[PDB]
């Protein structure tokens, strides 16, 4: 049961990246997961639906027209215009995989993207000013979105691990997303329906197969996966948060995914992968593959 | 052995052309004859039988290494001896912009002029190399990588090729490098084929001359750094200008050690590094069984360097491709088109950028690694109390010494990482010296000293201009000795400078007919030479900090408007160095003094992307809404207006500031009816009627009033108390 | 778990700066949304500002102050029960201040008359015009049923203190008095009732 779940922000977010001045435009699947867990356990809610039947797909730009798909790492025969270009609308991620796109195409694509403006809010700690001390400034990233356009993320998996993630999107909304949340940042309204164009889209079978959410294969399944494959490593790591898992904040086990867009000629299921180590709970770090299908 | 005679004969085989023009070949097999270490057979018979009609009456043994010397100047090549040596621009997008006449005089810029270099200029050029090689140089395997230093030194303005009506873009430094690189790979390949006798296969059939031409014995190959533009700015504020001084260098002189590993393992020169940009190292390398094994062993070693070191933070990809001599010599329009199938397959490298047992080595982390360093984030790797990793440390401590010291030192102990199991440091004379006597094999990179006569020492061409160390006192307050000023107001400019271009010019800017290894050599050694020593050149008094400068962008913070004005003195000579064709555009800020560096770094990023956008060859000055045209800022602004005002406000003893910032609040109100109050404002000011009207006139169109606000805002920002 | 809607307006009754240049222009703007250029109050300024008044009303280290504000302290990790978001300058006052043409921040100019000299150094601060009106929503977060009832009456307090206590900015010089308009409390995820719930 494929459902493309729409967020619109209200506040801008921050998605922040290793930096807390760095700003990204979204969030890959394992921050959302580790969003729809976090929510879970506040809603005392069943984890093993999530774990187990619950596939979803990296958080994407849309704008009023179009929904956008991250660019699949294919061989291209102006190649600084496609390195830049990042994501591609729906109609056009066919052409794209043919190879139609020439280079003025990819920069008007790029330019067509009208997600949101970045910015970086510069703010203060005057915690130590009582104290007999100095403010300390810093900066928060934030990435205000354009008011038709969005974040949207695909979701597949069994009707009764479509209504808890309907309860746990719902109560997601207010709890909200990213970093400094509960400091001005991340609130968003969610809309979650059934797409037609992204059931059709799945629907296609190819020679490639292209990676959706940030994923890593489990080792069985990565000899077979990685012959051929052109990916992109992408380093996901953090600190814990949550309040049992230990007396101080904890970093997760660095993790490396493959990023959104990578193409792999043989498929894999992606694992829920444990990143925690000598902590009272479980750190779930979302891998598994979401995959969409394409001819090259 | 026999291939460093050969490597000496063929570095040197038109050694005579430069007695000659004070023939190439049988005065300059007397000219090596007159040292005694070069009179050593494999490299005078080199020199004198290089040439076709000297080589069929040579009476050599059918296995000399003239016949490779010979066939290695023929592909590097594929008459009045005054004649310049012209500049590579003149080629160099000569389908749009138009073929030039720029030549170069006896760092230099092309003039344009008509010169012709006199024989006693060669006189002194020879007596020159009469000293070096009678007495400082030296024949043996160490000595070699000296020599070659010397013809860079010598021969860098020296035409390859007397003969006037082919075009003479390649100096004869190049030309002899790029024969001396061939002739290494050519040796290395008959070796590999057991080519006992080189006269049967090499010289006595033509046609088999051809087919040796039309064999496939070259390898073009490009490695490239990934995550350099991150791993710089992958960096916290607190001590972010001192890591942005340090790392870029450190990618810089990191990455030469990967040649010279590479040249170490194939036991080949500098000569067959054909050029090395930012980041990108193109080599040619032989096409035996054994360079390939060692192009195999060297990638994985690096990788696996890289993954210990860096994780995924930085990388290295190195891919190769075979071509033939006619591939190298353009004929079949095949030289852009091996390029390009070696860039196709780098980045097939880069998208599989690392196997199986190396991400599950990724992924098997043991513990969470607790703290973590403020520059890198990482915790795999142990963590100082000062919050700061290794190799952060490492670099933080590089950097002052890198700005101060000249030796650069990969020894096998040092400061920051380098691949093969060595440390990098930065040392003088002295230390590099202790550095090679305690430790055999240790190499020494020689910053911005042309200067030859040092056996283990390759230069190293890197921009470290830093006007604060000039005094110790402004070394103490660093950039804040720029804000320094008892007039004008206390600010730093950053500027931010990227050629427009330069990838398509690399790839599509040399027209097919001057196509060339030798070309495309040149016309990087010289963007590398402007952008290191060059840009050191320009940038000479003015109150500036460096903090780097790779193949093609550009990084300094200085005074305000100190940074506009060299800005603008670099962008009117790289025209002058370019003769126009390249271009490059520039975002300059300003900035307190007391502003972070990445916030600086962020911000004019920011304004060199806004300038690049749309119209090329523009800088975006202060705000966004100022993105003007260089000969717009140089000449419509400060020039046209702001001098002008200068002169006003200076000389009108009833004006001041007050009235320019009257002016500023009525041409920046923007409610078309602040023109007529400006009018009145200029009537009751009493100023120059010229510079009345001309004010008026510029405040009534656009294009204009913006001119005249950058102008305003500058004179007031120069009068500050 | 329960959360609790609390949406409302912060009318500036005097001119509100809360800030984060070009020569002879405003060196001190105001937080603007980068797309829309209206100005805003961000959630943190709100979110400190509260903190910081009810850590005053109690003596922060207290355990009321850490539990609605969020704490990191090493065996003390408390999720802040207060998410304050980013106040909006309200469709309504945007048309009000379209209507007679009016901009949505003003210019004061200020100087300086130093002790010394007595020269005076000026300055040009932004300010959100007196009269806007901010649309701000929080979410109250039921981690316990039991401290729901303490911990709005703490909200009572800070928002009393922040209705006589400048929002951000030089409020001791007046820049920065608001003032809280309550105009619904709702709970929307859980069965938790708020309707005895008050912030005023
Ligand atoms: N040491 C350096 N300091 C400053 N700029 C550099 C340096 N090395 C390379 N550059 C510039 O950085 C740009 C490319 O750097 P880099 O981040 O390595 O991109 P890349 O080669 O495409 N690798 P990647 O971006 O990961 O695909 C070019 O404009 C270079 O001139
Ligand atoms: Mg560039």
């Amino acid at each position: 049961v494929v459902k493309l779940v729409k967020l619109t922000f209200k506040s801008p977010v921050h998605f922040g990246m290793k930096r807390l001045s760095d700003s990204n435009h979204t969030i890959a699947a394992d921050t959302l997961f580790s969003a729809l867990i976090i929510e879970a356990l506040q809603q005392q809610l069943e984890l093993s639906h999530l774990l187990n039947n619950l596939v979803i797909t990296d958080l994407f730009p849309y704008n009023k027209t179009s929904y956008f798909l991250p660019k699949p790492l294919i061989r291209i025969e102006g190649y600084k215009a496609f390195k830049k270009l990042t994501y591609i609308p729906v109609e056009n991620y066919s052409e794209y995989l043919r190879g139609e796109i020439d280079s003025l195409e990819a920069s008007k694509i790029a330019e067509s993207l009208n997600l949101g403006k970045a910015s970086l809010s510069t703010k203060v700690s005057l915690q130590a000013v009582d104290h007999n001390g100095e403010s300390e400034p810093y900066s928060v990233g934030n990435f205000t979105f354009y008011p038709e356009s969005g974040l949207y993320f695909l979701a597949k998996g069994n009707a009764d691990t479509i209504g808890q993630l309907e309860i746990l999107m719902h109560a997601l909304q207010y709890s909200g997303i990213g970093g400094k949340r509960s400091a001005g940042y991340g609130q968003f309204r969610c809309t979650i329906e059934d797409s037609g164009k992204f059931d059709s889209l799945l629907s296609q079978t190819g020679n490639i197969a292209i990676l959706l959410s940030s994923a890593m294969a489990s080792d069985e399944e990565l000899v077979d996966c990685l012959e051929d494959a052109r990916y992109l490593l992408k380093k996901r790591t953090g600190f814990v948060q949550s309040k049992t898992y230990a007396d101080q904040l904890v970093k997760k086990k660095d993790f490396y995914a493959f990023s959104a867009g990578s193409t792999f000629y043989q498929k894999f299921n992606g694992k829920i992968f444990d990143v925690s180590d000598n902590g009272r709970h479980s750190v779930y770090r979302y891998a598994k593959a979401f995959w969409l299908e394409g001819k090259i | 052995n026999k291939k460093l005679e050969l490597m000496y004969g063929s570095l040197l085989h038109d050694i005579g052309k430069i007695v000659y023009r004070s023939t190439h070949s049988k005065i300059g097999s007397q000219f090596l004859n007159k040292f005694k270490p070069f009179q050593l057979s494999g490299i005078v018979d080199s020199v004198s039988y290089h040439h076709y009609k000297e080589l069929a009456s040579s009476s050599l043994l059918d296995d000399s290494v003239a016949y490779i010397t010979y066939i290695a100047d023929n592909i590097a090549s594929g008459f009045d001896k005054r004649a310049p040596l012209a500049s590579i621009f003149n080629v160099v997008n000569s389908e749009t912009k138009g073929l030039a006449n720029y030549t170069y005089s006896f760092y230099r810029y092309p003039t344009d002029a008509k010169k012709e270099y006199t024989s006693s200029q060669y006189a002194a050029l020879v007596n020159k190399m009469t000293d070096d090689l009678s007495n400082k140089l030296k024949v043996g395997p160490d000595s070699f990588s000296s020599l070659l230093q010397w013809t860079e030194s010598l021969w860098s303005y020296i035409p390859s090729s007397t003969d006037t009506n082919q075009v003479m873009d390649v100096s004869l430094y190049d030309h002899s490098k790029i024969t001396c690189a061939i002739a290494s790979c050519i040796y290395d390949y008959l070796t590999e084929m057991n080519c006992v006798n080189y006269r049967k296969e090499l010289f006595s059939p033509y046609e088999k001359t051809k087919q040796f031409y039309q064999e496939d014995v070259f390898l073009l190959v490009s490695l490239d750094m990934s995550g350099i533009q991150d791993f710089i700015y992958n960096i916290s504020g607190s001590k972010a200008l001192k890591s942005l001084r340090s790392r870029s260098f450190y990618l810089e002189t990191m990455l030469e050690s990967l040649v010279d590993d590479l040249l170490s393992d194939l036991e080949l020169s500098r000569a067959n590094l054909l050029y090395t940009g930012g980041g990108h190292a193109y080599l040619l390398l032989p096409n035996t069984e054994r360079a390939r094994d060692v192009l195999a062993s060297f990638e994985g070693e690096m990788k696996e360097w890289f993954i210990k070191i860096f994780k995924t933070d930085l990388s290295v990809a190195i891919a190769y491709k075979a071509c033939t001599g006619e591939d190298l010599m353009n004929s079949n329009g095949t030289y852009s088109d091996l390029w390009q199938t070696v860039s196709r397959k780098l980045s097939d490298k880069k998208a599989h950028k690392y196997s199986l047992n190396e991400i599950k080595l990724f992924n098997s982390t043991i513990h969470a690694g607790t703290q973590e360093c403020k520059e890198c984030l990482r915790s795999d790797i142990d963590i100082s109390e000062d919050s700061l990793c290794k190799i952060c440390e490492g670099i933080i401590a590089i950097s002052n010494d890198l700005r101060d010291y000249s030796f650069f030192v990969v020894s096998p102990e040092g400061k920051v990482p380098l691949p093969r199991n060595r440390y990098l440091s930065v040392e003088n004379q002295d230390g590099a010296e202790r550095k090679i006597k305690m430790n055999k094999e240790t190499r020494i990179y020689s910053k911005n000293q042309p200067f030859v006569g040092k056996q283990l020492v390759t230069n190293l061409w890197m921009c470290d201009y830093d006007f604060s160390t000039l005094n110790p006192e402004t070394k103490k307050q660093g950039i804040a000795s720029y804000v320094n000023r008892e007039v004008g107001i206390p600010r730093l400019g950053v500027l931010r400078a990227d050629i427009d271009n330069l990838g398509t010019t690399f790839i599509k800017g040399i027209p097919e007919q001057y196509r060339s290894i030798s070309r495309t050599a040149t016309l990087s050694r010289q963007l590398s030479m402007f952008f290191k020593f060059e840009l050191s050149n320009i940038l000479k008094g003015a109150r500036i900090s460096v903090i780097y400068s790779g193949g093609d962008d550009l990084f300094l913070i200085g005074a305000w408007d100190d940074v506009i004005s060299k800005a603008l003195v670099l962008r009117k000579a790289f025209t002058r160095f370019s003769a126009g064709k390249l271009t490059f555009s520039a975002g300059i800020g300003m900035y307190p003094v007391k502003y972070p560096i990445s916030k600086m770094a962020s911000e004019t990023g920011v304004l060199e992307d806004l300038a690049k956008r749309g119209e090329k060859n523009q800088v975006a000055l202060w705000n966004d809404s100022k993105v003007f045209g260089w000969s717009q800022l140089e000449e419509q602004i400060l020039k046209e207006k702001m001098i002008p005002l200068q002169e006003a406000l200076t000389n009108s003893q009833e004006h001041g500031k007050s009235f320019l910032y009257k002016m500023l609040e009525l041409l920046r109100n923007e409610d078309q009816i602040n023109i007529a109050r400006l009018a009145y404002l200029l009537a009751r000011s009493s100023l120059s009627e010229e510079l009345t009207q001309s004010i008026f006139a510029w405040s009534q169109n656009k294009q204009q009033k913006v001119e005249l606000i950058t102008a305003i805002e500058y004179l007031v920002y120069q009068i500050r108390e | 778990y329960s959360k609790i809607r609390i949406v409302g307006k912060i009318d500036v009754l005097t001119g509100l700066h809360i800030g984060g240049s070009m020569i002879g222009a405003i060196a001190s703007p105001v937080v603007r949304d980068p797309y829309s250029r209206l100005p805003i109050i961000p959630g943190s300024s709100i979110k400190g500002k509260m903190r910081s008044l009810l850590a005053k009303h109690i003596g922060q280290d207290a355990p009321e102050i850490l539990r609605l504000f969020g704490s990191s302290q090493k065996g003390a990790i408390q999720s802040s029960r207060l998410q304050i978001s980013d106040a909006f300058f309200s469709k309504a006052s945007q048309e009000e201040f379209d209507k007679k043409d009016l901009a949505y921040t003003e210019t004061k100019f200020e100087n300086t008359i130093s002790r010394l000299t007595a020269v005076a150094n000026p300055r040009q601060i932004e300010r959100v015009t007196r009269g806007a009106s901010f649309d701000f929503h929080i979410i109250y977060n039921v981690e316990n049923i039991n401290e729901v009832m303490a911990d709005f009456e703490n909200i009572k307090t800070a928002i009393h203190l922040l209705e006589n206590d400048y929002l951000g900015g030089g409020g001791t010089r007046g820049n920065g008095r608001i003032r809280f308009v309550i105009d619904s409390i709702d709970t929307v995820v859980g069965d938790f009732d708020s309707s005895n719930l008050s912030i005023k």
